[PDB]
């Protein structure tokens, strides 16, 4: 999931956002 | 290799800041 | 000072290492 | 929490572990 | 600067903005 | 102090996080 | 890419470390 | 080879944490 | 060594407490 | 607070990329 | 630059240094 | 030592470097 996402590219602020509660 | 294990680390100190007070869950799989 | 905040970034870091494969929740608030 | 219970004294790792998922 | 305002209390990431290029 | 070098640590981390691509100059 | 971007974040505090009072830029 | 100077940060703060006390050493060779 | 042991594949906690004083 | 056990995660930090391959042992008492 | 020069091959503090203001 | 030295006043690099093998 995240790791998918933002491991294999950089997650910008945004993205890393959404994970967020 | 442990690259993504290093990576998880990084990722982990960036949702901090980014998440504040919120929190976050991370569930790496 | 801001020890809370600082505090939390390590935790994050610890909770890393420690959770592993079944990952964590940081829920400070 | 965790920032009560952590951040006041140094929490064990099994202390940390209750905050796995 | 920065580490009187943001060591004192809690800088949020648009704040810390000011401080980039 | 060392409470100040230690945040001094932090603030970078967030600024390049924060920054990507524009950077940032720091300062103590 | 990945790898720049965490090389990037152990520079950060390396020269965070090594500058001291100085200070230093960033740019990537 | 960076990748290695990267992988002996991230291992001698996982020393750290998992040592308490006890602290570490961190040999290299 | 601890480079050769576990920079090449994830150790455990418990792995690297092999290395600990 | 917890800013002693803190300061010796950045301690670490800072020797690790000091020592550099001389490594060292970390005896925090 | 420094991610150039520095991240692939290991920079030495001294070389880091020439970075510094 | 190390802790009650450099944890209670900022220690340069090279004083750090005192504590390497
Ligand atoms: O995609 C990522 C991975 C790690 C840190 C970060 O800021 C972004
Ligand atoms: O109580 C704490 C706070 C931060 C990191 C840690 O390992 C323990
Ligand atoms: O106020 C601060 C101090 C250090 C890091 C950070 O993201 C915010
Ligand atoms: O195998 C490793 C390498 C680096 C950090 C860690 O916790 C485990
Ligand atoms: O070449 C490098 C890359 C990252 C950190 C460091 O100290 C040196
Ligand atoms: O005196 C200190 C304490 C912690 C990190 C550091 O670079 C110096
Ligand atoms: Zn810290
Ligand atoms: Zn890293």
């Amino acid at each position: 999931g995240i790791v998918e996402q933002c491991c294999t590219s950089i997650c910008s602020l945004y993205q890393l956002e959404n994970y967020c509660n | 290799f442990v690259n993504q294990h290093l990576c998880g680390s990084h990722l982990v100190e960036a949702l901090y800041l980014v998440c504040g007070e919120r929190g976050f869950f991370y569930t790496p799989k």
